[PDB]
RNA sequence: GAAAUUGUUGAAAGGGAAGGGCAUUUGAUCAGACAGGCCAGCAUCAGUUUUGGUGGCAGGAUAAAUCCAUAGGAAUGUAG
RNA sequence: UUUUAGUGGGCCAUUUUUGGUAAGCAGAACUGGCGAUGCGGGAUGAACCGAACGUAGAGUUAAGGUGCCGGAAUACACGCU
RNA sequence: CUCACCGGCCGAAUGAACUAGCCCUGAAAAUGGAUGGCGCUCAAGCGUGUUACCUAUACUCUACCGUCAGGGUUGAUAUGAUGCCCUGACGAGUAGGCAGGCGUGGAGGUCAGUGACGAAGCCUAGACCGUAAGGUCGGGUCGAACGGCCUCUAGUGCAGA
RNA sequence: GUCAAGCGUUCAUAGCGACAUUGCUUUUUGAUUCUUCGAUGUCGGCUCUUCCUAUCAUACCGAAGCAGAAUUCGGUAAGCGUUGGAUUGUUCACCCACUAAUAGGGAACGUGAGCUGGGUUUAGACCGUCGUGAGACAGGUUAGUUUUACCCUACUGAUGA
RNA sequence: CAUUGCCGCGAAGCUACCAUCCGCUGGAUUAUGGCUGAACGCCUCUAAGUCAGAAUCCAUGCUAGAACGCGGUGAUUUCUUUGCUCCACACAAUAUAGAUGGAUACGAAUAAGGCGUCCUUGUGGCGUCGCUGAACCAUAGCAGGCUAGCAACGGUGCACUUGGCGGAAAGGCCUUGGGUGCUUGCUGGCGAAUUGCAAUGUCAUUUUGCGUGGGGAUAAAUCAUUUGUAUACGACUUAGA
């Protein structure tokens, strides 16, 4: 319902994700997908990096420069694995696509604004305890990316920010709690009381 | 079905596209990994190709026959005038990859360095970086919070240097500028660094030692458009052959129905950048030093240059390096030698050089005289007036 | 003084063809009316349907159960 | 009852069959089909499933489906992997 | 030093032969590649069960077009009787047959038809009628003839050879 | 590949392996006649690229009737190599060598607007056999025109709004 | 002159395993060998976990650089039919992948956590919460007018301003104080009609132009000529008041 919707990709699995954005893209719903670095596949890593370097092995025989495109950062294996659930050679899932925007770790904007989940993609809701599972930041490595060491360098400084941010926002809901029971037991809340606020 | 007859492939496919390099100054794609712990050091330096010549050396390799005689190896020599340093930035790593936060320029720039800014310098207002000269005016203020961002950001330091090509015999007049990484310690102590070191220089016995191994970074000679018989080393097809010998026969099956990539083609050869390494460092002749060419084994009072000139290049003035072997481009062109980028103990490195002798005849002809004194010794008096 | 084909002007569209069908947006262009025409809304109906709420009956082992009473029994044995 | 056109190269499927190691092979039997035929489904396809067609509207369906491409339950349930 | 054997050691199930579900081994091809793709693992897999939902030119209902059938309709049928009206069913189609129509050159008759105040032709992302073949009109260009209807006639309709 | 009579100085399974039996492949040859007869240039070689793995070599290993050396069986593995000649048009073959090794294949039996034209497969000529003859012979022999890209894509390079 | 007449030498340029030079080191693995260790009181490389390990793979490094990927930086044209840029407000034209109360900020785990409190400050004690955002904040007033008080010294809008933090694309976040309104926290007074019984009933944000008044700056590129480190032509690399 919001004007954008950002979904905290950590702990979601990457089709259950990118079946859902697929469908609020192309419902018009505007989607930002950030910690694709934390997104999870089904199945073991050698499982995973088996189904990658399969990938891998096929491209155009008298041009690589006009095969498939192997991209190798973890928002770009969402964004490979959203494609194809969209209808991206028309003009429509072209708009849909610009709807989207997927990015490794949380930078700015993104940083100081309410992150959501997406719990029908959630592996801790989907997957049976004891099946295993990879994530995207190690796989994309493992298959040649570049940015893993920087992007956990940025995200422990924002996570030190951010809790700084969650002390202060602690200790006003203290004194925002302790003035709302002030105003409990009175007339007015009472009031309130009655009719279910 | 199959080829019949097993053969290696006609050239190297990591070298493609064969195109023409986009500048003719190559670039350096790969810097040495910073220690921190050492002092703050260019990692490359700018030169030009003067041309070759030739050596000779005892040998220190026990174990080979050759021990303990002597050899005669071919050198190139690089005239390495000082880098003037112009400028400093800063690079923050950002999951995208290294991103320039800003550069800091000194307040004055020679007509060497601002006529590279300019394509057509002589009908110019030359007006290149005055408004910048006017950051530094009052006290500087402008100029320390752009340097204190480049110390609060900026995991690499890389510094603008540019060539002094007016104390190189070309005809050019328009400097080289170029990005060289600071390795050393302290991202702080870097802009500390090349802010002390605005407007100066810096010369390549301060940068390079004797005995180092060394990448050198060059736009290769050029030669247009070549048939594939010399572009890829094909074998030529017989005598009797219609339609030309020069030519690869086969250029694919039927299937997959496509010329491939793979195949060898006619296009340019030539002025392709190339990254040469392992080149030992012979001689860091200096400039100021008349017996540049003399050892302790000859001390014959002559330079680094031979008899009528390097064939197309001129004399030397200035500093060089004298590196063993050949090294990509041709003669007059910028070339940036490089750092090794790994520690290398293979006993070709770490064998400490001592020249014996340094061919200075001509080479415009097959020379055979190494100074004017020795030909006037050896062909006594002629007609040609005192 | 037709077409193919071409120039100029105008209009329009154009990421490895173009052209077409259905439907609408947008733009352009064009026919029309009252002395009731168009487009709508509401009400009460009719025809065809779709989706709810709720009433009264019938059957069966005249449901089986639960519940109630009574007899016997055990164990994954309650209290003593 | 008269008159006359075209045809007299067929092919596929289920079942029964012959020759052949076999064949998208060759040859028969009964029916249904394609040819001669669009439509919905089987991604795609002469023949398979469903259903055969004037032009429209509404409703309900068949076969096939209901994560997303894609209309329709990331339904409910018992397990197995 | 080894055995069918046992107890001061323990503390409740264990062994053997099979049977068949899924999975694995058996399981090796050539351009890069195909449960259609993306992807999916208490699945979006397999076996099964129950509901809901989706949508065919199919079914139901209604309208309109045609066809075929069965009827009605003459003492101003309150003037159209291969006409008008009522009722019902039906509509795929190559090769092919038959019907009803559209169009072109010329002929007989008619409209005492149109026309230098502009015939014919031609152009026109302008209009109207016809299911269609086609027909009609407006504007431009043009300059001498040409249409409707009723019949007659054929060297009568083109995308291909 | 399974089974294991038997061989392997005793010992089924180190290596083998009869009588049977289950498969895979499509580099053999048949089988068929679906596509092409208003023509898809028909053998081999030369050149050049890529792909497969059923691995000859090289890397790392497991097993041996592996003491060492040298071998043999097997695994991951196609990364990287896999030759120079004599004879023959040959494919295939066979020999001389050298090598770490001289593995097997595919790509319209890869590749003729890339070549070559030795062979086969037009018309000339000779022989042998057959035929009365004209003539025949997947029998031998010798001589016999190898066309076109400037178009589109693809590729190699080169500009560029 | 002998279609470069021929012969010897021949610089330059090109060129040759016929000449020289140079051709990197890390991580993850396969096979396999192991460790701990159940299933199965023992055993076991495997089931959970884990070590080593190949010419493998992925990096490093090397080539190109997306001509619709991006960054930083220098200069940006008037005595040149008064051109360029920025700021503000007046009117026009283009449009819009689709405003209509608010995208409302911990991190980690999920066989566990959040919050509050207390001490010995921990992998602590106690209490409480979840069972969905069905929340929270906001929300009354001609699309929200004019006006009068009461209570309070709170809330909130706009500009001015102080100080700080933020480089992953920061372009935002938190502040200090003074103005400047408003306040529905409470109680009053006036107005709204006829848009005639519905017809979004127009209230958003990009491009631009042009008008007015307030600042700011005072260049290059290309052809042509030239170079040869370049080259089929383009292109490239040089030079020129
Ligand atoms: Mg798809
Ligand atoms: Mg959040
Ligand atoms: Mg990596
Ligand atoms: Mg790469
Ligand atoms: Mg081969
Ligand atoms: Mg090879
Ligand atoms: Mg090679
Ligand atoms: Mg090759
Ligand atoms: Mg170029
Ligand atoms: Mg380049
Ligand atoms: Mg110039
Ligand atoms: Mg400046
Ligand atoms: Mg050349
Ligand atoms: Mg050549
Ligand atoms: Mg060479
Ligand atoms: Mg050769
Ligand atoms: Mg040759
Ligand atoms: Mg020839
Ligand atoms: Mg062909
Ligand atoms: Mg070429
Ligand atoms: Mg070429
Ligand atoms: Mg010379
Ligand atoms: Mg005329
Ligand atoms: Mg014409
Ligand atoms: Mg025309
Ligand atoms: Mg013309
Ligand atoms: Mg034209
Ligand atoms: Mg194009
Ligand atoms: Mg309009
Ligand atoms: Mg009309
Ligand atoms: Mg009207
Ligand atoms: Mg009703
Ligand atoms: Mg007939
Ligand atoms: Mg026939
Ligand atoms: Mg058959
Ligand atoms: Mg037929
Ligand atoms: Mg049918
Ligand atoms: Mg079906
Ligand atoms: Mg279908
Ligand atoms: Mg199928
Ligand atoms: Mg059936
Ligand atoms: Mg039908
Ligand atoms: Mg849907
Ligand atoms: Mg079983
Ligand atoms: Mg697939
Ligand atoms: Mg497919
Ligand atoms: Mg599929
Ligand atoms: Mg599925
Ligand atoms: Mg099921
Ligand atoms: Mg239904
Ligand atoms: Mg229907
Ligand atoms: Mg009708
Ligand atoms: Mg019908
Ligand atoms: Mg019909
Ligand atoms: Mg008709
Ligand atoms: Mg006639
Ligand atoms: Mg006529
Ligand atoms: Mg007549
Ligand atoms: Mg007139
Ligand atoms: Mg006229
Ligand atoms: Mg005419
Ligand atoms: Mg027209
Ligand atoms: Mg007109
Ligand atoms: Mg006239
Ligand atoms: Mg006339
Ligand atoms: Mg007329
Ligand atoms: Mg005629
Ligand atoms: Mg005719
Ligand atoms: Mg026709
Ligand atoms: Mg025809
Ligand atoms: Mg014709
Ligand atoms: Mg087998
Ligand atoms: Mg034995
Ligand atoms: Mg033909
Ligand atoms: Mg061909
Ligand atoms: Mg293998
Ligand atoms: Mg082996
Ligand atoms: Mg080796
Ligand atoms: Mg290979
Ligand atoms: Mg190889
Ligand atoms: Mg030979
Ligand atoms: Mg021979
Ligand atoms: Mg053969
Ligand atoms: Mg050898
Ligand atoms: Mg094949
Ligand atoms: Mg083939
Ligand atoms: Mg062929
Ligand atoms: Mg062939
Ligand atoms: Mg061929
Ligand atoms: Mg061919
Ligand atoms: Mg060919
Ligand atoms: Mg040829
Ligand atoms: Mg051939
Ligand atoms: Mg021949
Ligand atoms: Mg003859
Ligand atoms: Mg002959
Ligand atoms: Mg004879
Ligand atoms: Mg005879
Ligand atoms: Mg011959
Ligand atoms: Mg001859
Ligand atoms: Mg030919
Ligand atoms: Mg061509
Ligand atoms: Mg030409
Ligand atoms: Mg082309
Ligand atoms: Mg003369
Ligand atoms: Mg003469
Ligand atoms: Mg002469
Ligand atoms: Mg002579
Ligand atoms: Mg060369
Ligand atoms: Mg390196
Ligand atoms: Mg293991
Ligand atoms: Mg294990
Ligand atoms: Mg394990
Ligand atoms: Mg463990
Ligand atoms: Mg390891
Ligand atoms: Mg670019
Ligand atoms: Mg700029
Ligand atoms: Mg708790
Ligand atoms: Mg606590
Ligand atoms: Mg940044
Ligand atoms: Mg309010
Ligand atoms: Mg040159
Ligand atoms: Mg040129």
């Amino acid at each position: 319902v919001e004007p954008v919707v950002v979904i905290d990709g950590k702990g979601h699995l990457v089709g259950r994700l990118a079946s859902v954005v697929a469908k609020q893209l192309l419902n018009g719903q505007k989607i930002v997908v950030v910690r694709a670095e934390e997104l999870n596949i089904s199945g073991e890593f050698f499982r995973n990096k088996l189904k990658y370097h399969d990938f891998l092995r096929k491209a155009t025989a008298f041009n690589k420069t006009r095969g498939p495109f192997h991209f190798r950062a973890p928002s770009r294996i969402f964004y490979k694995a959203l494609r194809g659930m969209v209808s991206h050679k028309t003009a429509r899932g072209k708009a849909a696509l610009e709807r989207l925007k997927v990015f490794e770790g949380i930078p700015p904007p993104y940083d100081k604004k309410k992150r959501v989940v997406v719990p029908q993609a959630l592996r801790v809701l989907r997957l049976k305890p004891g099946r295993k599972y990879t994530t995207l930041g190690k796989l994309s490595t493992s298959v040649g990316w570049k940015y893993e060491d920087v992007v956990a360098k940025l995200e422990a400084k924002r996570k030190v920010s951010s809790a700084e941010y969650y002390a202060k926002k602690r200790a006003f809901t203290k004194k925002v709690a302790s003035a709302n029971a002030t105003a409990a037991e009175s007339d007015v809340a009472k009031q309130l009381a009655a009719l279910g606020y | 079905s199959h080829r019949k007859y097993e053969a290696p492939r006609h050239g190297h496919l990591g070298f493609l596209p064969r195109k023409r390099a986009a500048s003719i100054r190559a670039r350096v794609k790969a810097f040495p990994k910073d220690d921190r712990s050492k002092p703050v050091a260019l990692t490359s330096f700018l030169g030009y190709k003067a041309g070759m010549t030739t050596i000779v050396r005892d040998l220190d390799r026990p174990g080979s026959k050759f021990h303990k005689r002597e050899v005669v190896e071919a050198v190139t020599v690089v005239d390495t005038p000082p880098v003037v340093v112009v400028g400093v930035v800063g690079y923050v790593e950002t999951p995208r990859g290294l991103r320039s936060l800003t550069t800091v320029w000194a307040e004055h720039l020679s007509d060497e360095v601002k006529r590279r800014f300019y394509k057509n310098w002589y009908k110019s207002k030359k007006k290149a970086f005055t408004k910048y000269s006017a950051k530094y005016a009052q006290d500087g203020a402008g100029i320390e919070r752009e340097l204190a961002r480049i110390k609060k950001y900026a995991s690499v330091v890389r510094v603008l240097v540019h060539t002094q090509i007016r104390k190189t015999p070309l005809a050019q007049k328009k400097a080289h500028l170029a990005e060289i990484q600071l390795n050393g310690g302290s991202i702080s102590e870097k802009v500390d660094w090349a802010r002390e070191h605005f407007e100066k220089t810096v010369a390549v016995d301060s940068v390079f030692e004797q005995n180092e191994m060394i990448d050198a970074i060059a736009v290769t000679k050029g030669h247009g458009f070549e048939g594939v018989t010399h572009r890829w080393g094909t074998k030529k097809l017989p005598r009797k052959t219609h339609r030309g010998l020069r030519k690869v026969a086969c250029i694919g099956a039927w299937h997959p129905a496509h010329v491939m990539w793979s195949v060898a083609r006619a296009g340019q050869r030539g002025y392709h950048s190339r990254t040469s390494i392992n080149h030992k460092i012979y001689r860091v002749g200096k400039g100021d030093d008349e017996a540049n060419g003399a050892t302790s084994f000859d001390r014959t009072k002559k330079t680094i240059t031979p008899m009528g000139g390097f064939v197309h290049y001129g004399e030397i003035k200035n500093d060089f390096i004298m590196v063993k072997g050949c090294i990509p481009g041709n003669r007059k062109r910028i070339v940036t030698l490089r750092k090794s980028l790994y520690t290398n103990t293979s006993r070709k490195a770490l064998e400490e050089v001592s020249l014996k002798w340094i061919d200075t005849a001509s080479k415009f002809g097959k020379g055979r005289f190494q100074t004017p004194a020795e030909k006037h010794a050896f062909m006594g008096t002629l007609k040609k007036d005192l």
